[PDB]
């Protein structure tokens, strides 16, 4: 379990995906040309997990950039680290998906998918020991949601033994691009519940609320939201990218975080929360903030459910004794929010290398039953439209059946009742 | 890739086409001879290129009489079009839908389809058709509906969008226009995916009130209409910050196939003589909800919104647009149907509105065109249906249509479809159960 | 005093012995084959192989559904074209029949007038 | 829809027809030789509608002159613009019609009709896009009424797809040529109701009354009456002859003016009313008021006794379009009870920069009014007063006609009147 | 010369192996290159000799992933081992016993047995095997039990001793370690003759309390473990008198085959940063819970055997006087209340740069007490909490293991706890 293959699909997927590569390239000492100009050997120790080594000791992201519209591909290429990507790894169509899941999954996306699988296959075959895939995409549009979930199912068929990890952006009316977002999201969640091993739920509702309420930004842009996403993505993958503590891989993470196969949707959290242009922060403050509902990247109150499992990762030079004491304090004082039938279900990791700008940080990864609130929110929006068959002709026009909507809604309602089941389950 | 074919039918369609293509040329720096002294490649959606660098509109002009198209053939832009794109007959439909659709139309329909096929066969990814026509003319009503039916056979579900001129007494109407209007609406309904009605009374009032024109001419009306048509199509002809393709327009505006008639509102409309601070994004966006700037006379304040698409052009950044939409989202007086959780679609284009020299509009830094699907547009159907009913109750003028091979059953069948359409707009606005 | 030391062994790198404090309270009397191991390992391999096969069968059904969706979209488009072609042909034939009938009836009325005018000319000769 | 073929039949038809060509030739800058000597390009823009272009850039009226008597056509040939007409287009007999409809329709006219159709066919086949026919004739005589209606039916049979427009002169005992005019007129109206698309009712009763009462002419001649006719004919065809906002043709006019096929008889009107010795400025409000006044109607009907189904007003001369629009709206709002409510926007106005000869401003009115039933009732009363006594009937039966044909023509005219009454009483409710 | 083959499985086994062989080298004067500048021949039980006078460990290192063994391959002692005795796969067992035992283990088991056979062929009187592994890892648990089963088939009756690492939350544990521990304990039970469990919590506490290490590392833990392992194996590597062969461990400590888990207690553990402790002082320390290897309470259990292994400056007279004071600790009624005592003249060697101080004399007590059952009880309870909800079981079943193996393994643990209870009751 060494190399991960990254895929970014659609506008959102490519925008957050490019930000991810800019952030971790900075952390690993890689400049926009692909040259290493860092000072620590710890930066290069596990750089093979995300980068391929090329002529002249160059480091090339093992990233595949996908879109049914050429516009975003051009904007990534012109972006800060746009020149770092392998030019052959840009796979794009000419006729978009018109924010339609059916177009991305069944029609326009199905015409492009084999070209993407050819580039996935080329990357995968050059891996000494591929551990799995990591997809960044939104669930509210057509390409990232429709074509992204089509790619997941095709990848599962070709690599059934590899881990499929996603960073899935959930839609919100507070920052919306299209009217049909609830349809696209429900159809996608239906796919993720069956075909992914671990999914990070990045809620635009939560990101907007953090920007508006906490960061006091009257009008948040996608750049403000994406700053929180990139910080979370950097934190959540620290264990994979950096040496020390534990040789972390995607499968070990999944086996320790996922007690039941369908319950693999994680509530990410971050501390401290900062603006694009934003102290000191202590260990007790980092620990308290990281477990606060206001620091969650999914719009769910963790105090409304229970944690099945938790992974907390601290970054920066700090007292390991203090981290251990604060983590124990939290569990002992908030015992009713942790499932008693999974002993030692809160794991902590500490990395010496802090992220850019911060001298101390803490990333939270929670498998909480409260995530059912996110799915219920999408479900309420879905049925408000579906009861009136609003905009349905755009999906049935592509060959879909009304029954396929009924099935996707049913499976999401089942996922919610399964979370409720373990929220009520006590020790016996 | 992503090509759009424009089809201009009858006098109104042709004359509005002249204003649109003049404006497009000016916006893209294309000379009347097709040469483009020279980047942004997107203009190729509307213009093909010859080996000798000439840029030719992907357009067809059709009329059953030659005098309107003859002015194009001898005018400033005569060199822009290839003769085969400008199609004329010898005798018009005489303001009779039946002559445009059957008697006269049948004689030229195959030739028109052949020329459209020739343009389609130069496309590698045709997005659809944009059809310009009046409701009241015999050609605008009759020939258009015949063409629309034939396009559905030759191009299946390929998108067909309309720009339809809705009749007004102030702007040269004929007695039978309400008949032609209901007949064309009935026959075109299942073949059209989206239709932008332009009420001649609304344009006339905007010219009088905002441009200080005492008695507006068709040139005054068409130049204003072209500015709105350009705002709708700019998303296809330019690469902006936030783009909206043809399929995206329809997905975000049309909740049900029959409910496909958005209301257009444009701002700002300022006189060239008006001597004057520049309007903010919030100011021009707020103006979209004021009735004075609507393209159809109706009252959205007393209806319900189903969708809202804001098309900005010029000096505009997303942050300012989002702040303007946030204030609109907290306006109790603007009501959306309960089945629409998020009704906005935004598009932003870098290129500000273009001023035709000798035109009536002032040069602005930023402008916006809102396309809203409101239940209030059914007022426009109601007014036309009432005029139809006044005459039809006496069978006045129906003999002219029956004489051309039509049956009285078609009149009542067209009218029953309009009654169902009014009822569909009523049902779509009612609250959902539980 | 209640201890018995009993020497055990002695060698160049050490010495050992036993020290019994007290004797026991109760002084009385108080191979899987390679084939069978292989059988367990092979049964697990066949269970893993069965579950992967079931997953790929589920995915094969998905691909079949995806093909059915595309085909359905094509068929609905073809049926729309077919119905539009038929409806239009019917409509234009109904107009041809009507136009032909209206014109035929108009000429018949004028032909009757010709017959009457011949009768009036005949009536004039009759009076002379 | 470009060319119009003009036909003039009988004494009245050829006399008003010659006046028509003299007036419009002067308006178009055409001299009696056929040469253009005008200054405005607007004069030649739509010249092709009424004129054929010949050798030496000559303009020849697309006119066919018909009569069963050679007399009137000799006077036309010697008349002012008599030399402009195509000599081959004069089709005439030697034995007249003796003011007998039966002679023109069944006997003498039937012998000459095929010769006329040959010259109609020749003119029509040289048209790029023939829009229709225009016939000038009287209904009181025998050739224009009898043979004119025979020509209409023959033309309809050969050109069923073209418009048939007539300028039909209605008889009056105030300026009558014979006692049998009510018979000839009723027999003709019976034909026009079935075979014409639009008929302008030029009433000699109205023309005489305007000359006697308004113009104060003690003894009006046909020249005095024809001056009013030529002014009306010039006005009513302005939209056909000149380029303007309205691209006008005969079919578009018919579809907007005729709501029911049989109700196609128009009440023309004109302002200002002048004598043949023309002289001096009528404002737009005055023009608008006068043109809707009963005294300005070319049919002897009071429009205030009925309702307008449709109205077309054509203003000529340099004037404010804003003022024309305001005055026309004022008239409709103040006189709303005289316009049918069930035909929205039933009053159309056009403005032509070119004024007629002698006037700097003028207004022509074309009304489809239910009050026209008064004209038909007048003819009907005179018809039955004679027919009940079977007076002069041997003139018609002598030509082979039956008494039953009279009964049918009277019945159809009575039906015409009741149909106008039906729409007069009709309410939107 | 009876030989002993050491087998080190997984990360814990390999890393502990590194510490043991470093210590053995220092004790015997063997350099990192295998040269021995130079009698007592007994060190040949653990080291073979080459024609070029190089002394090579009779050891095999195995892991399903290469990074831990790669450090041995490039480290200080890289020349000590022949490449063939360092065996690695490409992907680890992901903390999954079923993955290590059934899926991945099956791919490398024959290669491992071939390398062990090659070492066994170099023996003229193989005593048996010493197997080092963790209970919690997927390789340590899964591959070890597979290897132990195969060793019983290929080397029937030849002694197999274990050094097993028992999991502790304070020393990098994973959520599923209780499952892996009970699964491996069940399958290995009939194949092991004697197992020395090392509780990571006990070692962690000794490092914190006795060595003043605030947050001990695996290097700190392993160096202390190696000192105890060396005390146990010194009897085989020097010409001694007690525990002279592997069979004697079973004889002296294991009267009942299933009850084969002795408790090790070591003293003194002094920080390298005080007068030297007497035989009486270090012997007294053997009965203090603070110095045990497994956290449990022998004061409330019954002894079945007690072996005292002294190293350094120690004479029988002082040992007997120390045992006379200890008499003034309950044995089962079937066993005599007594001690088997061994002295090895070589004092404990400590690693330079280490945390332990150099001592004149030290002692390791090996006692078979019923109190060690407390360790099973703690593990069984954690297993029961998760298993009642079937949490994480899908990961094992997905690897081909049956759900019935969980309950079968747990039933064997219940019988083992019952055996410890029965063994303590009075005889009849
Ligand atoms: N906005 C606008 N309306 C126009 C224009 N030309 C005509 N109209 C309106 O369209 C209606 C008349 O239809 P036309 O387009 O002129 O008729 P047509 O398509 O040529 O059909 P025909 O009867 O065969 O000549 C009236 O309501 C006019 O006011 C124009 O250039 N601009
Ligand atoms: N004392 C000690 N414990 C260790 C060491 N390395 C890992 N562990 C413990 O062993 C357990 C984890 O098992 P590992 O040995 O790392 O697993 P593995 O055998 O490599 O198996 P996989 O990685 O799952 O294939 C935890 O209880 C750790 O605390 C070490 O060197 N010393
Ligand atoms: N956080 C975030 N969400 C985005 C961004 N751009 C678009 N989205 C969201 O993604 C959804 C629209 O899908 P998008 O990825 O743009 O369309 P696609 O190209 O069809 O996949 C909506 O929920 C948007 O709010 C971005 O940069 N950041
Ligand atoms: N206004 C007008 N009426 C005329 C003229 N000549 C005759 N009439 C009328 O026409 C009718 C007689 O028809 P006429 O044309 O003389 O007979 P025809 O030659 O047989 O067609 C009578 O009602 C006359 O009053 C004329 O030049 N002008
Ligand atoms: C479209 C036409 C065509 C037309 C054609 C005309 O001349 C051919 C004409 O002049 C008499 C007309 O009156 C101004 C008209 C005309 C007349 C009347 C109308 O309603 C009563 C109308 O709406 C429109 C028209
Ligand atoms: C052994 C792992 C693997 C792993 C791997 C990780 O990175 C891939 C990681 O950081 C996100 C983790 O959280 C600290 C972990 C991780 C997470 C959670 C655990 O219990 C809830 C646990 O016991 C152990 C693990
Ligand atoms: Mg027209
Ligand atoms: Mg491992």
């Amino acid at each position: 379990m060494r190399e991960i293959v990254h895929i970014q699909a659609g506008q959102c997927g490519n925008q957050i995906g490019a930000k991810f590569w800019e952030v971790i390239s900075d952390e690993h000492g890689i400049d926009p040309t692909g040259s290493y100009h860092g000072d620590s050997d710890l930066q290069l120790e596990r750089i093979n997990v995300y980068y391929n080594e090329a002529t002249g000791n160059k480091y090339v992201p093992r990233a595949i950039l996908v879109d049914l519209e050429p516009g975003t591909m051009d904007s990534v290429r012109s972006g800060p680290f746009g020149q770092i990507f392998r030019p052959d790894n840009f796979v794009f169509g000419q006729s978009g998906a018109g924010n339609n899941w059916a177009k991305g999954h069944y029609t326009e996306g199905a015409e492009l998918v084999d070209s993407v699988l050819d580039v996935v296959r080329k990357e995968s075959e050059s891996c000494d020991c591929l551990q799995g895939f990591q997809l960044t995409h939104s669930l509210g549009g057509g390409t990232g949601s429709g074509m992204g979930t089509l790619l997941i199912s095709k990848i599962r068929e070709e690599y059934p033994d590899r881990i499929m990890n996603t960073f899935s952006v959930m839609p919100s009316p507070k920052v919306s691009d299209t009217v049909v977002e609830p349809y696209n999201a429900t159809l996608s969640v239906h796919q993720l519940v069956e075909n992914t091993d671990e999914t990070y739920c990045i809620d635009n509702e939560a990101l907007y609320d953090i920007c508006f309420r906490t960061l006091k930004l009257t009008t948040p842009t996608y750049g403000d939201l994406n700053h929180l996403v990139s910080a979370t993505m950097s934190g959540v993958t620290t264990c994979l990218r950096f040496p020390g503590q534990l040789n972390a891989d995607l499968r070990k993470l999944a086996v320790n975080m996922v007690p039941f196969p369908r319950l693999h949707f994680f509530m990410p959290g971050f501390a401290p929360l900062t603006s694009r242009g934003s102290r000191a922060l202590t260990v007790p403050e980092l620990t308290q903030q990281m477990f606060d509902s206001k620091n969650m990247m999914a719009a769910c109150d963790p105090r409304h459910g229970r944690y099945l499992t938790v992974a907390a990762i601290f970054r920066g030079r700090m007292s390991m004794k203090e981290v251990d004491e604060q983590m124990l304090n939290v569990q002992n004082k908030n015992s009713s929010y942790f499932v008693e039938w999974i002993p030692n279900n809160v794991k902590t990791a500490v990395c010496d290398i802090p992220p850019r700008g911060l001298k101390m940080s803490a990333t939270f990864i929670g498998n909480s039953t409260a995530i059912q609130e996110l799915f219920k929110r999408i479900s309420e929006q879905f049925t408000a439209m579906f009861r009136r068959k609003a905009f349905l002709h755009w999906y049935t026009g592509e060959g879909m059946d009304e029954m396929e909507f009924t099935e996707a809604e049913s499976n999401m309602n089942d996922l919610v009742s399964e979370y409720q089941q373990y929220q009520d389950a006590t020790a016996d | 890739m992503r090509e759009c074919i424009s089809i201009h039918v009858g006098q109104a369609g042709v004359q509005i086409g002249n204003a649109c293509w003049e404006l497009y040329c000016l916006e893209h720096g294309i000379q009347p001879d097709g040469q483009m002294p020279s980047g942004d490649d997107s203009f190729n959606t509307f213009f093909s290129e010859t080996g000798a660098g000439k840029h030719v509109p992907r357009a067809v002009f059709v009329d059953l009489e030659p005098t309107v198209i003859d002015e194009v053939r001898t005018g400033t832009y005569r060199q822009l079009f290839h003769p085969e794109q400008l199609i004329t007959g010898k005798e018009d439909a005489a303001n009779n839908y039946a002559r445009g659709h059957y008697t006269i139309g049948k004689e030229i329909i195959d030739l028109v389809l052949d020329r459209i096929r020739k343009l389609a066969d130069q496309c590698t990814g045709l997005q659809g058709f944009l059809v310009f026509h009046s409701f009241g003319g015999g050609t605008g009503s009759g020939f258009t509906s015949l063409l629309m039916e034939r396009l559905s056979v030759d191009y299946g579900k390929k998108s067909k969008l309309e720009f339809s001129i809705y009749p007004a007494p102030q702007v040269s109407t004929a007695v039978v226009e309400p008949y032609n209007s209901i007949l064309t609406t009935h026959t075109t309904l299942e073949h059209s995916d989206c239709a932008f009605m332009v009420d001649n009374e609304a344009i006339y009032d905007i010219c009088r009130r905002n441009l200080d024109i005492e008695r507006p001419t068709y040139t005054n009306l068409n130049r204003l209409i072209s500015q709105i048509v350009s705002s709708i199509t700019a998303s296809l002809r330019f690469d902006g910050a936030l783009n909206v393709d043809l399929t995206e327009f329809q997905t975000n505006l049309v909740p049900y196939p029959r409910i496909h008639f958005p209301l257009a509102t444009y701002a700002p409309v300022i006189s060239a003589e008006k001597a004057h601070e520049q309007l903010s994004v919030a100011e021009i966006t707020n103006a979209c909800f004021e009735p004075a700037n609507q393209m159809v006379k109706c009252d959205p304040r007393h209806g319900k919104y189903m969708a809202c698409c804001l098309l900005y052009r010029g000096d505009v950044v997303p942050k300012d647009v989002n702040a303007a939409i946030a204030t609109i989202k907290t306006k109790r007086s603007i009501q959306f149907v309960d089945w629409c959780p998020t009704g906005f679609k935004v598009g932003i284009n870098y290129q500000p509105p273009t001023v035709v020299p000798g035109g009536d509009l002032a040069k602005v830094q930023r402008a916006v065109c809102m396309l809203s699907n409101t239940t209030a547009i059914a007022e426009a159907w109601a007014r036309l249906d009432h005029k139809f009913d006044l005459m039809y109750a006496k069978r006045a003028f129906v003999h002219w249509y029956v004489g051309e091979g039509m049956e009285e059953g078609e009149f009542s069948e067209a009218r029953e479809d309009m009654a169902a359409l009014e009822k569909d707009y009523e049902e779509v606005g009612v609250d959902s159960v539980e | 005093a209640d201890m018995e030391v009993i020497e055990l062994n002695k060698a160049t790198s050490g010495q050992s012995w036993e020290v019994i404090l007290k004797p026991p309270s109760f002084d009385g009397v108080p191979d899987p084959s390679l084939e069978e191991i292989q059988k367990k390992l092979e049964a697990a391999e066949e269970r893993r192989k069965y579950q992967e096969a079931e997953l790929l069968k589920h995915l094969a059904e998905k691909r079949e559904h995806e093909r059915e969706v595309i085909q359905k979209a094509i068929e609905e488009n073809n049926n729309f074209i077919k119905m539009a072609k038929e409806k239009l042909a019917q409509k234009m034939e109904s107009n041809k029949e009507n136009r032909e009938a209206h014109l035929a009836a108009m000429l018949e009325r004028l032909q009757e007038k010709d017959k009457h005018a011949e009768e009036v000319r005949k009536n004039k000769e009759l009076k002379e």
